[PDB]
């Protein structure tokens, strides 16, 4: 008449370490900025963003 | 004037493994929308079945 099929009770997921550490406290948090003409251009790559 | 009895073989098949398919789980499993689209098609699976 039909199939029995049991239903799973919850879900799990996984994934690996964060590491990298990715830097956003030394452009957010700096004792000196550069100027509005002479922007300094700063590039986060190589690493998973938090 | 002489006989000789000899035995030979002679192998038939009788069966093979009786199946039974799910369909629906077969087509894809867990998904509403696998639902509403193969009970749309009218019957190709109580046939199959
Ligand atoms: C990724 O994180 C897990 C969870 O902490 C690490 O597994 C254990 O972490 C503790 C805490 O540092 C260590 O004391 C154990 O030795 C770790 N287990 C093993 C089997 O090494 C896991 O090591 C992390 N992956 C890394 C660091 O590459
Ligand atoms: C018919 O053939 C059988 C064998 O196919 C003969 O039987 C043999 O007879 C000899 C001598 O009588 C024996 O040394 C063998 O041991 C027998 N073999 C077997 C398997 O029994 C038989 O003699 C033949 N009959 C006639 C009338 O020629």
């Amino acid at each position: 008449t039909s199939n029995f099929r049991v239903q799973p009770t919850e879900s799990i997921v996984r994934f690996p370490n964060i590491t990298n550490l990715c830097p956003f406290d030394e452009v957010f948090n700096a004792t000196r900025f550069a100027s509005v003409y002479a922007w300094n251009r700063k590039r986060i790559s190589n690493c998973v963003a938090d | 004037t002489n006989f000789t009895i000899s035995v030979t073989t002679e192998i038939l098949p009788v069966s093979m493994t009786k199946t039974s398919v799910d369909c629906t789980m077969y087509i894809c499993g867990d998904s509403t929308e696998c639902s509403n689209l193969l009970l749309q098609y009218g019957s190709f699976c109580t046939q199959l079945k």
